[PDB]
């Protein structure tokens, strides 16, 4: 090679950047970062609203936790009572 | 039961050995101080300064002609006198095998006690760093393909491919 | 580690990395100069 | 030496019943998690369906081999070191009271066992405490795919 | 010996002037021995006295030639995936013209390589992966490049095991010497465990993955990598879930279905391999049988049993020994390997067993004659080493009175018979041929012998294939159509370029050839079995077994003296059947060509490569190179500045090689010393040779080569004049 001006003027820069809110991963995941979600207190369907659904409740999913197991329901098979139809 | 290595050219091995590391020694501090760039910033021109260049390869002959004077005259004398002919003493030659090379032709010979020695006194500066530079070495210098490989950019050559998640470099660090 | 008056030894078939290699190292003057029937000199 | 590995009869064994205590208490993580699972990306996809409601939200990083190689040495060092005769502990490099072992070498709940008088209460062989560990083990084995999908529980 | 026994040397010896036999090498310097050693580097006559080690050697050389195998297939799976052809090919089947292998351009080279393919240059292959290959689905080039390295595993490691015996402080006797089991376990669960478990990755997965591959698409359109387990929809379509059976049994119903499969008979249309279908169900009706089989059984007590008048009481211990002879239960084998080599090789060509092949002519025919050098290199070994049994082996005579001390007892008998068997057939057999010329050539066809003219009259037709094809009368329930293609009966319909596969009916002119087969097969089998027994002693010599099966030859004396042994009779046995195989592939490839492959047409009119030039015309041994030969090989001769070339560039060495043998073969050998010193003179006057006694070759070593050239000569030869007719027009 050969050097005009100064190996830089300004130095080196944007090629790792990312500083203030060198963010991407931590967040993204920004819902994630938080992950403040659902009431508080409960009854019932959080799930939103966003984010979705109820699906199949109580239990399910939510596992997630859920929460706390309830005086239920218990999942087990039996009930549901398997309304498919 | 286990190969014997033990080869016999071989204590030549070890003192090659140190050849390899010691000269290992110029890279690592020099190239490192690396002026710790720098305060800034280094320029050449200076000789070289519009000459049609300096080196190229005329710097190697250069480079070589002040060592093979040197490597060669050299090991030529690390030591070796008798120098010739019929039945071993199996170093492997062993010339100087009895004959130091010389009885009564000089000073050959450095020092008190019919002897080449400096003497006893040190293992110590120069076995642990000069050997544990040939560890040093040899990762460091592992160091250095590690340094550059993947050429960040310029050149894949031949794919099958499959990588660009991120580049590689030194700079020094590392990320993670 | 040798000096003068002959050295060490070496097995039956060094001559598979003497037939292969050196004269290996030929090809590699036949397609420096890809070809010969003559020859130009230095 | 060129290398050594006695072997007699049993050999194995001596070990198995050792790869047993760990690979037991990895029934483990089992006994008390549970899924890398495979080749990952998830990035979409979980077996076949896997899942639903990937895994997991799944920090890892594989670094862990450079962590099984890694940890590989402590393994094979406490091995050798007590080949012996021990320097080991340098101690405070210039002087005096150095009351401080710590106990022991080891095994179990005093370095010297220790703290010997006990209890009024709680008041009413070693291969054992091995056996049922892999009647903890190969258990999950079949539970990874612990299924019969199509159909399900017969005996139910 | 002593560098340095027993306890106190690990050091090694290299050095110091090394062994064999005990006025071992002289000191004092020779060449031949360096000739002995390659040879006869195991024989085991020396090494030790005592069998103890030799069995805990050989586990160790098999060990290596498996890795090896391995090593080899890693290259050559290697090769198959990442200079590719192949994922051009797949797609593209019945176009391709495919290779695995390229040059590199320098020098000449390259002229070689030439364009074979999905758009690249390449040497074209005629052993086919790609053929093994259809079979993965899933596909892409750097897997094979894992099955390749999955191959190299299984190396380095099966070559760790070889580590892992003899040099490792290793076995004793019991452990072949207690036999007891040991086919149990082999046949019952690898034999078994092994078509068992091929079954399984043979419809999970292959099946599938060519079951709507037999369409096109560009793979993968199709197949995900791993995809196939609980999954599965797929095997929905290719069948249920069993849907309700439990584990096979009957309280079952069909009103529609019978489980995959549903056996096929006859060829794919538009893949002609054969139902990919019937090919799971047979693997698994193998296997139960192993699985079932490999179940007896602990040995004498069967063997020990029956007896009868003519019958041998020998046939009882029938050998104690066998557990350790070893030398014969290899020959045994050989003969079955080897004879169980060659039955591939008919079964393959009237029954193809991969995805494109008989369209695909050149890459199973090769295969049919590469199969079947081995059913028959093999065999005549078969039989030295029943020779080198019936010679040595055991330490003494402990064999006693039976069976083989039977047969022995004829001799000059077993062997008198089977001699005028051939000059029977060759009369019979080839003079039949020489029948035609001196009277076609005299010219009378009246008379001849020709399909059409000495009657016969105009029907092959019915002797078995009639009934073979034709096959459903029977108990026989099964599958429009053949076991086999070919018989007779039935179908115009097979296949898309081209004709794979047809009648082939025969007549006269398959009757002849099929009796020159007879005549050679025996020949050949009478200078092997009164080689091997007549193997000790005989009426011209009883102080023949001395030495040696291979002594040169007993001495200028009793008038001849010369070939006798059997390393010899297993040298001139060699001879013929390089003729018995020769003339085979002669046989196979002019017919198959002649009649069968083929072309389709609009309105089906069948074009054989050659018009059945068969006919009238193979029934005149001239007519083997008028239509033969000199018709076929004009390939070869034109074969110059091309792509393959490297066939006519090596028919002529090695149809050089060959005819260089007979310079070996038919020669003195103090002839070549009493030149070889008019050379040593020269040699001294200069000062340049004594040192290492330079001599001529060992009577025998030069019968060695002899033979071993003659072979390779004569044999690549047609490796050369094959591949160059059938790439390239057929
Ligand atoms: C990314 C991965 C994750 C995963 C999957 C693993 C997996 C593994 N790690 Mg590990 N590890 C991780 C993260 C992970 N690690 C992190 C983030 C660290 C940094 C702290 C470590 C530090 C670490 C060490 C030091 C070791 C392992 C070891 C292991 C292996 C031990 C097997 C075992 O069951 O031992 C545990 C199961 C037992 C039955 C042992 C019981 C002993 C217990 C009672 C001691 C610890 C519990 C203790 C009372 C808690 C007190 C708190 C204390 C930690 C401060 C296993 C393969 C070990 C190994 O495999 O070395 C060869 C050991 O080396 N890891
Ligand atoms: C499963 C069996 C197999 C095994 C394990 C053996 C094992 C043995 N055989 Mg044997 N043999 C076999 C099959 C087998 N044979 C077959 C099929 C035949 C029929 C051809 C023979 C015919 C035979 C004879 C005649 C003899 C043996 C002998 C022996 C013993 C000597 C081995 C030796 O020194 O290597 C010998 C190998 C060499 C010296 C290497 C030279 C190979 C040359 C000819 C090259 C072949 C051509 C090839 C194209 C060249 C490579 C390409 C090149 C152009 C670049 C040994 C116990 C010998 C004995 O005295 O018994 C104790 C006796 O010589 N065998
Ligand atoms: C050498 C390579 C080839 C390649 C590239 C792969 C790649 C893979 N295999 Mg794999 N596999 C191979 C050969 C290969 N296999 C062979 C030959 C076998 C048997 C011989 C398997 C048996 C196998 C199993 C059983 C599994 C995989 C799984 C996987 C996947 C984990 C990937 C992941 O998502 O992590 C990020 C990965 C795609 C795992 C999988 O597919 O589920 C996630 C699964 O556990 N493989
Ligand atoms: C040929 C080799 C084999 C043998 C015979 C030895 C022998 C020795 N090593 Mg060593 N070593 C080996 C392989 C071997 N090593 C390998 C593969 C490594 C990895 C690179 C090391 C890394 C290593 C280190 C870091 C040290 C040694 C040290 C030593 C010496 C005493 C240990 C010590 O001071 O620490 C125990 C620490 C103390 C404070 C002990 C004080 C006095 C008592 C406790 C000694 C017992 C001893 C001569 C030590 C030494 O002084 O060498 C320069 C030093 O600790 N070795
Ligand atoms: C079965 C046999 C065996 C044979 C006869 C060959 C033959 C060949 N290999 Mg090969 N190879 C093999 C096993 C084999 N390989 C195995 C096991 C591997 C895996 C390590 C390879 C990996 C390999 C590579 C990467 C290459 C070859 C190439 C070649 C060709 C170059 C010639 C050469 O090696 O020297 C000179 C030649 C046709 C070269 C090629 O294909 O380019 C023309 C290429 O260099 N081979
Ligand atoms: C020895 C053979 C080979 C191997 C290793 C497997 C292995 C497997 N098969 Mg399988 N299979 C095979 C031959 C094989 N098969 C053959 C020849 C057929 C047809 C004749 C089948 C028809 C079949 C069906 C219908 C299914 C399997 C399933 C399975 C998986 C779990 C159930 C099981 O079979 O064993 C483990 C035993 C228990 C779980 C009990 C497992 C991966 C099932 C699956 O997808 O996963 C559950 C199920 O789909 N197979
Ligand atoms: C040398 C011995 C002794 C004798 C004298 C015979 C004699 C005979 N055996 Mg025989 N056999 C023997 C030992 C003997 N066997 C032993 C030890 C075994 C077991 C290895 C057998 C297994 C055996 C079988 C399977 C058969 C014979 C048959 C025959 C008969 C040939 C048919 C015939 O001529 O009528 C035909 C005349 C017509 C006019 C029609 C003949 C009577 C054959 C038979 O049963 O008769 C046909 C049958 O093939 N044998
Ligand atoms: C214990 C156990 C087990 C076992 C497993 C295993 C280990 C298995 C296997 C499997 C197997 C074990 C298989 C095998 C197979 C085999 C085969 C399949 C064979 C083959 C071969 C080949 C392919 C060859 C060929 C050829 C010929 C023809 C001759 C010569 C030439 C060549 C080589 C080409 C089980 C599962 C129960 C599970 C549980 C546990
Ligand atoms: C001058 C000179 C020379 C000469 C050369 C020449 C002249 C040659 C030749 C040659 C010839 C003239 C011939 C040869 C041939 C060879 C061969 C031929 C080899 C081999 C082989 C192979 C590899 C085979 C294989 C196979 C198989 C697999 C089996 C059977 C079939 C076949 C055969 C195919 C040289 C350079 C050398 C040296 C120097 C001097
Ligand atoms: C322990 C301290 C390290 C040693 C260095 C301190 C100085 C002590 C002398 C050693 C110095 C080496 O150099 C010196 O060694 C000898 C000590 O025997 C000196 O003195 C001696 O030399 C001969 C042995 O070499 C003797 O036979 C002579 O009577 C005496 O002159 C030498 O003139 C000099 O070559
Ligand atoms: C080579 C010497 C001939 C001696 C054997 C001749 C006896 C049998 C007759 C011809 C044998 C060839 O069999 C062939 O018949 C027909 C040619 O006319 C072709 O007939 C085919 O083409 C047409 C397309 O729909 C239809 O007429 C048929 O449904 C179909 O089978 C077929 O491609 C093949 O089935
Ligand atoms: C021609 C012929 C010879 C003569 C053949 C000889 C002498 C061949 C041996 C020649 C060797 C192979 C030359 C070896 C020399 C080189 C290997 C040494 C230099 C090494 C290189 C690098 C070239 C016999 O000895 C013979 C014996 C019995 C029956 C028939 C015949 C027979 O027909």
């Amino acid at each position: 090679g050969v050097i005009e001006e100064y190996l830089e003027k300004s130095k080196t820069n944007k090629e790792l950047n990312d500083k203030k809110r060198l963010a991407t991963t931590g967040a993204n995941f920004a819902r994630a970062y938080t992950v403040e979600f659902g009431s508080c207190k409960f009854p019932e369907n959080f799930t939103g609203c966003q984010d979705l659904a109820k699906q199949k409740k109580v239990p399910f999913l939510s596992d997630d936790l859920d929460l706390e197991c309830e005086g239920k329901d218990k999942y087990k098979c039996g009930s549901n009572v398997f309304w498919k139809w | 039961s286990d190969p014997e290595s033990l080869r016999w050219n071989v204590q030549a091995e070890l003192v090659h050995s140190r050849w390899a590391m010691l000269g290992a020694a110029g890279i690592f501090i020099p190239e490192f101080l690396t002026k710790l760039g720098i305060l800034n910033t280094p320029s050449w021109y200076t000789a070289g300064e519009q000459e049609y260049f300096t080196d190229t390869t005329t710097l190697f002959i250069v480079e070589l002609v002040f060592i093979g004077w040197a490597e060669g005259r050299r090991w030529a004398d690390i030591l070796n006198p008798g120098c010739v002919n019929t039945d071993p003493i199996f170093p492997n030659n062993k010339l100087t095998g009895t004959d130091v090379g010389y009885p009564g032709g000089l000073w050959f010979d450095p020092l008190g006690w019919g002897s080449a020695s400096p003497q006893k006194l040190k293992e110590l500066r120069t076995k642990e760093i000069k050997n544990g530079r040939l560890a040093m070495l040899a990762v460091m210098g592992a160091w250095f393909q590690h340094i550059y490989t993947g050429t960040g950019p310029i050149d894949n050559l031949f794919a099958h491919l499959a990588d660009p998640g991120h580049a590689t470099i030194f700079a020094a660090f590392t990320p993670k | 580690m040798r000096d003068l008056k002959t050295y060490l030894s070496v097995a039956p078939v060094v001559s598979t990395l003497w037939f292969g290699a050196l004269a290996g190292l030929l090809i590699e003057i036949n397609r420096f100069f890809p070809d010969a029937l003559i020859f130009p000199f230095f | 030496s060129d290398p050594e590995g006695t072997g007699g009869f049993i050999e194995p064994r001596w070990l198995a019943y050792g790869e047993v205590i760990n690979g037991r208490f990895a029934m483990l993580g089992a006994v008390g998690l549970g899924k890398v699972g495979l080749i990952p990306q998830e990035t979409a996809l979980a077996w076949f369906q896997t899942g639903v409601i990937y895994n997991y939200w799944a920090d890892n990083y594989t670094l862990f081999v450079l962590e099984m190689a890694l940890m590989g040495f402590a393994e094979h060092r406490r091995f050798q070191d007590w080949a012996k005769p021990g320097s080991m502990g340098k101690q405070y490099f210039l002087g005096l009271e150095k009351g401080f072992g710590g106990s022991g070498n080891p095994a179990y709940p005093g370095g010297p066992f220790f703290n010997p008088l006990g209890f009024g209460k709680d008041e009413k062989k070693l291969k054992e405490v091995k056996n049922g560990r892999l009647a903890m083990l190969a258990i999950l084995g079949y539970f990874i795919q612990g299924l019969v999908t199509g159909v399900g529980p017969y005996q139910n | 010996l002593v560098d340095r026994d027993p306890i106190k040397t690990s050091f090694e010896q290299w050095a110091k002037p090394g062994h064999f036999s005990r006025t071992i090498a002289k000191g004092p310097d020779t060449t031949t021995w360096i000739w002995n050693l390659h040879a006869d580097a195991h024989d085991f006559d020396s090494h030790t006295s005592d069998l103890e080690e030799i069995s805990r050697k050989v586990f160790s050389a098999h060990f290596g030639q498996l890795s090896i195998i391995f090593l080899w297939l890693s290259g050559m799976y290697f090769h198959g995936a990442r200079f590719s052809n192949y994922e051009a090919w797949l797609n593209d089947p019945t176009h391709i013209g495919p290779s695995a292998q390229v040059v590199w351009p320098i020098v000449g080279q390259e002229i070689l390589n030439g364009d074979v393919g999905g758009g690249f240059r390449g040497i074209q292959i005629t052993s086919g992966f790609f053929q093994i290959w259809r079979a993965s689905g899933i596909t892409s080039e750097l897997q094979l490049y894992c099955t390749a390295i999955g191959a190299l595993v299984f190396a380095g490691l099966m070559l760790f095991a070889g580590w892992f015996h003899y040099h490792k402080a290793a076995p004793k006797l019991a452990w072949f010497q207690d036999v007891e089991s040991m086919l149990n376990h082999h046949l019952a669960g690898l034999l078994g465990l092994g078509s068992l478990s091929w079954a399984r990755h043979q419809v999970h997965v292959s099946l599938p993955i060519n079951q709507f591959l037999n369409a096109g698409v560009d793979p993968k359109e199709i197949p995900l990598p791993h995809e196939f387990i609980l999954n599965r929809d797929l095997l929905a379509q290719l069948y249920p879930s069993f849907a309700e059976g439990a584990t096979p049994f009957f309280t079952l119903n069909w009103s529609k279905y019978a489980d995959f499969l549903t056996f096929r008979g006859g060829l794919d249309p538009l893949t002609g391999g054969l139902w990919l279908t019937d090919i799971a169900h047979h693997h698994l009706a193998i296997a139960i049988l192993f699985l079932i089989a490999g179940h007896m059984y602990r040995i004498k007590d069967i063997l020990e049993a029956h007896k009868g008048p003519f019958t041998g009481q020998g046939h009882k211990g029938l050998y104690e020994i066998l557990t350790t002879s070893w030398h014969a239960q290899l020959s045994i084998n050989l003969a079955m390997l080897g004879s169980l080599t060659i039955v591939v090789a008919q079964h393959m060509y009237s029954m193809p067993p991969y995805p494109y092949l008989a369209t695909d002519y050149a890459t199973q025919l090769s295969l049919f004659t590469h199969h079947m050098w081995i059913g028959g290199f093999l065999i005549v070994g078969a039989a030295a080493h029943a020779a080198i049994f019936m010679v040595r082996d055991y330490d003494p005579t402990t064999r006693y009175n039976d069976l083989l001390d039977r047969v022995l007892r004829h001799r000059d008998a077993i062997i008198s018979h089977l001699n005028w068997v051939c000059i029977f057939l060759g009369f019979h057999s080839f003079g039949l041929y020489i029948h035609n010329d001196t009277m076609s050539a005299l010219g009378r066809p009246q008379d001849m012998f020709s399909d059409t003219a000495i009657q016969l009259q105009p029907v092959f037709a019915q002797w078995i294939q009639n009934t073979h094809a034709l096959a459903p009368g029977t108990t026989a329930p099964g599958a429009t159509a053949s076991t086999s293609l070919t018989w007779g009966g039935g179908d115009l319909v097979a296949v898309g370029n081209k004709v794979a596969l047809l009648p082939i009916p025969l007549g006269t002119a398959d009757f002849l050839v099929h009796h020159i087969h007879a005549f050679t097969i025996h020949v050949t089998v009478l200078i092997l079995l009164k080689g091997v027994l007549f193997a000790r002693s005989s009426r011209l010599i009883p102080d023949k077994a001395n030495l040696g099966f291979r002594f040169p030859c007993d001495g200028p004396g009793r008038g001849g003296t010369c070939q006798v042994s059997a390393w010899d009779h297993v040298f001139l046995g060699l001879f013929w059947m390089y003729n018995s195989i020769s003339v085979v592939i002669f046989h196979f490839s002019w017919k198959m060509q002649s009649d069968v492959w083929g072309t389709i047409n609009d309105q089906g009119v069948v074009t054989h490569i050659t018009a059945g030039n068969f006919a009238q015309s193979s029934i005149t041994i001239n007519g083997w190179l008028r239509d033969f030969l000199w018709a076929q090989a004009s390939q070869v001769i034109q074969s110059y500045g091309s792509s393959l070339s490297a066939y006519g560039l090596f028919f002529l060495g090695a149809h050089f090689v060959w005819a260089f043998s007979l310079m070996f073969l038919f020669s003195g050998r103090g002839y070549w010393q009493e030149l070889i010193e008019s050379i040593v003179w020269a040699h001294n006057k200069l000062k340049v040779a004594p040192a290492t006694q330079p001599r001529a070759l060992s009577i025998v070593q030069g019968r060695a080569v002899g033979v071993t050239h003659y072979l390779l000569g004569g044999i690549a030869t047609t490796w050369a004049f094959f591949l160059a007719r059938i790439i390239a027009v057929g």
